[PDB]
RNA sequence: UUCUCGCAGUCAGACAGUGGGGGAUAAGCUUCAUUGUCAAGAGGGGAAGAGCCCAGAUCAUUAAAUAAGGUCCCCAAAAUA
RNA sequence: ACCUCGAUGUCGACUCAUCUCAUCCUCGAGCUGAAGCAGGUUCGAAGGGUUCGGCUGUUCGCCGAUUAAAGAGAUACGUGAGUUGGGUUCAAACCGUCGUGAGACAGGUUGGUCCCUAUCUAUUGUGCCCGUAGGAAGAUUGAAGAGUGUUGCUUCUAGUA
RNA sequence: UAAACGCUGAAAGCAUCUAAGUGUGAAACUAUCUCAAAGAUUAAUCUUCCCAUUUCGCAAGAAAGUAAGAGCCGUCAAAGA
C-alpha cells in the first residue's frame, strides 16, 4: 500500500534536516518546510538512497498518519525535484486574461475587471490571452490559487465559457 | 453532652503565593485553587472566621484544555437586557479574557456565602508575569 | 445538499462522503448530491 | 436642557383619535403590560422607554 | 382478629406497582380488585417534591455500626486494573 | 373536572411592543425540465422592515389600489389598579317562530353608567448619607453594557454578454 | 465565521474541503459610528493643592480643628417640579 511502499532518495542536492516537531528539504527548488505536528507518531528512517517510515505504537491517528506522512514526504520530493504545474484555460470570446507583475487581470462577462495578486513561491505564465500557466513548488498553494482564480469565472453546461482546469469535458445543455 | 469544640478566635492570617497555569485544566486546576483559597485544606478550618491565604496567578493566558472545549464548549453570562445574553468559546477567552474566564470559573464551585464573596477577591489573577504584589514577598509554589 | 432522513446509492457512481462529521453523497449528476443521512 | 419632559416628546411617539369620547387621559406611555401571572412575564422589564429628563447630553 | 357492654369516628380519598376496563395499553383521567404510602407519621436518598426507594422518631449526647444512596468542588464521603 | 369560583373582568377597536423561526423582502450559497429575463427549488439565516381605503360590532374575512414584501406564532384568544364599550351577556320594545300561560329563541331589531388620593418590588429620570482609607480638586483607563445596525428608484458601463 | 465553495491529503495505493495542515465566504456575531461610566466593593489609575502651631488621654492630638476647599444666604441662567 503507502505504509508498506518505501520510497529511495537522490540527494544529489536535496538533504534533510531534523527539526524540534517540521522538516527541513533542500533541493534544486528552493528550500522545503514540512510542518508535521509535534510528538509524531511516525519515525522516518532515512538511508542512503532509500527512507522507510513506521509507527511506534497502533492508533487510528497513527494508522491514518501511515499513509498520509508517506504521501506527504513523497509529494514534497517530488514537487522539490520537479514542482507542480497546472494549466487553466479561459474560454470566452470577451474573457481575457493577462498579467501585469503580480498582478494578474481580466476582463470578464461583467463591465468590471478583476485583479488579483500572485502568491508568493507561485510563478505565473501567460502564454497567451486564454491560458494560465501557474508553476509552484507546492501542490496545495498552486490548488489554491487555482481555486482564488476560478471562483471568479466558472464554465457553464448550456456553453463552455469559463475557467476550465485543462479543458475537461463538462455536461452539455442546451437552450434557444 | 458538650466537649466545647474550640477553634481559631480572629487569629488568622493569608499567605502570598504565586502559581503559574499553563498546562493544567480549568476544573481540576480551580478546584485545589478554592480549597487553597478557603483554606479547606488546613486542619485548623474554622467558618465563623477565615483560614484561607492569599494567591496570585502568573500568566492565565497559557491555560489549555482537553478535546476541542475551546471550539466546541460555550459559555453564558446573562445582564437584564434585551439581549443580554454574551455566549463566549475556550479560544476567544484566549483572545479576549483568560483571567476573567479562570476567576468566574473558580467563584462558580465557591458557596452561596456571605465569606465566599470577600474570599473570592483574595485571588489576583494575571496573564501577564510582574506586578507590584511581588514587594510582597510571596511564597511561591505549584499545583493549586 | 438534499434535506431527507437517509442516503441512498441513486447511481453507480454514488460515493458517501463525510465532511465535516457531515454524511453526504457525490455523484456524477449535480442532482445526484443529497444531504442529511 | 429640556427639563421634564414627556414620552411623547422623548421618544417622539403618536397619539391616536380624540373623537368619539375616547375618555380624559391622551398622553400616557401606552400598555405597559406584557404578560401577567407567574408564568409569561410578571413584571416590567429591565430597558423600557420611559420619560424623564431631556437633554443635558454630551 | 371471640362475644357482650359504653363511646365513637369515616363513605368527596388520593398516589405508586401489578392485572384490567372505558377512554386510544392518550390524559397527573375515570372505573375496579390487589400490594404499600400519606391521610392519621416525621426523617435520609431522590436538585429542591404526601404517597417513589431506604425506613417507623420517649427525650440529651460535640458516642459507634449502618440502610437506601453517595465519594473532583460546591458538599462530609477511594482508589486500583 | 384541577391551585382559583369570601371575584383570574372579557370580544374588539387605539397605544405599548417584545421575543422566536417553520424567512416574506432585504444577506449568502447550491440544484434545475436554470438560453437570457422572470424563476422554482433546499438550507444557513431573526439586524431592520413588511401599506392604505370601503363593508361587516365583527378579530377575522371579502374587494380595490400600492411597494421588495404587505410572513407566522406566543406573551391570561397580551395589553381598563393605560381610553372606549361598537358588538356582547340587566330589565325595557317589536318582528317571525315556539309554549295556550308566565316566557324563550345558539334569531334579528333600538338605545341601554366601566370605581380608585401609588403601600412595596420591578421599572425611567434626578437627589440625600456613607464608601472609594489623611483631607480637598481635576483628568482618566475601561469592568460592564446599551442605542444603532431600514432601503427604493434612475443613469452609465450597455441593449453589452 | 454559519450554510456553502476549496487546495493537499490518508484510512480506502484511486479519490476525498477534514482526519493533521492550509483558505475563501452571511443583512447574523466581536469591533470600528453614538451614550456612558471604578458602588467596576472588581472599590483602579495619573496629576494637582493643604499642612505636620510647644504639647495628652484605653494608643495620641484632651486642647489652637486650614494656609485648601466646600457648605449656609443672595443675584441669577445655557440650568432648572
Amino acid at each position: 500500500k503507502i505504509g508498506n511502499r518505501t520510497i529511495t532518495l537522490d540527494p544529489a542536492k536535496v538533504n534533510l534536516n531534523f527539526q524540534k516537531d517540521h522538516i527541513a528539504v533542500k533541493g534544486p527548488l528552493g528550500q522545503i518546510e514540512l510542518k508535521l505536528p509535534p510528538n509524531l507518531p511516525l519515525k522516518f528512517e532515512l538511508k542512503d538512497n532509500n527512507l522507510q517510515i513506521t509507527r511506534n505504537n497502533e492508533l487510528k491517528q497513527s494508522k491514518i498518519f501511515h499513509g498520509t506522512y508517506n504521501a506527504l514526504i513523497t509529494n514534497a520530493i517530488i514537487g522539490v525535484t520537479q514542482g507542480f504545474e497546472k494549466k487553466l484555460r479561459l474560454v470566452g470570446v470577451g474573457y481575457r486574461a493577462n498579467v501585469e507583475g503580480e498582478t494578474l487581470n481580466l476582463q470578464l462577462g461583467y463591465s468590471h475587471p478583476i485583479k488579483e495578486k500572485i502568491p508568493k513561491g507561485l510563478t505565473v505564465k501567460v502564454e497567451k490571452n486564454t491560458e494560465i500557466t501557474i508553476s509552484g513548488i507546492s501542490k496545495e498553494l498552486v490548488g489554491q490559487f487555482a481555486t482564488e482564480v476560478r471562483k471568479w469565472r466558472k464554465p457553464e453546461p448550456y456553453k463552455g465559457k469559463g475557467v476550465l482546469y485543462f479543458d475537461e469535458v463538462i455536461v452539455r445543455k442546451a437552450g434557444k | 453532652k458538650t466537649s466545647m469544640l474550640t477553634k481559631e478566635q480572629a487569629n488568622k492570617r493569608r499567605q502570598w503565593y504565586i502559581v503559574d497555569a499553563a498546562g493544567l485544566v480549568l476544573g481540576k486546576l480551580a478546584v485545589k485553587a478554592a480549597d487553597l483559597i478557603r483554606g479547606k485544606n488546613k486542619v485548623d478550618f474554622t467558618p465563623n472566621q477565615d483560614c484561607g491565604d492569599y494567591l496570585i496567578i502568573i500568566n492565565s493566558d497559557q491555560v489549555v484544555l482537553t478535546g476541542n472545549k475551546k471550539e466546541n464548549e460555550f459559555w453564558y453570562h446573562h445582564s437584564q437586557y434585551i439581549g443580554g445574553i454574551k455566549k463566549v468559546s475556550g479560544r476567544d477567552m484566549l483572545k479576549k479574557q483568560s483571567d476573567k474566564l479562570v476567576y468566574n470559573a473558580v467563584k462558580g464551585m465557591l458557596p452561596d456565602n456571605r465569606l465566599s464573596r470577600r474570599w473570592i477577591t483574595k485571588v489576583h489573577v494575571f496573564k501577564g508575569d510582574k506586578h507590584n504584589m511581588e514587594a510582597q514577598k510571596p511564597t511561591t509554589l505549584n499545583w493549586s | 445538499m438534499k434535506v431527507r432522513a437517509s442516503v441512498k446509492p441513486i447511481c453507480k457512481d454514488c460515493k458517501i462522503i463525510k465532511r465535516h462529521q457531515i454524511v453526504r453523497v457525490i455523484c456524477k449528476t449535480q442532482k445526484h448530491k443529497q444531504r442529511q443521512g | 436642557g429640556r427639563g421634564f419632559t414627556g414620552a411623547i416628546k422623548r421618544w417622539n411617539f403618536k397619539i391616536g383619535p380624540l373623537g368619539h369620547g375616547a375618555g380624559y387621559p391622551h398622553r400616557f406611555q401606552g400598555s405597559v403590560q406584557a404578560g401577567r401571572g407567574g408564568a409569561s412575564a410578571q413584571r416590567v422589564f429591565k430597558g423600557k422607554k420611559m420619560s424623564g429628563h431631556y437633554g443635558h447630553e454630551k
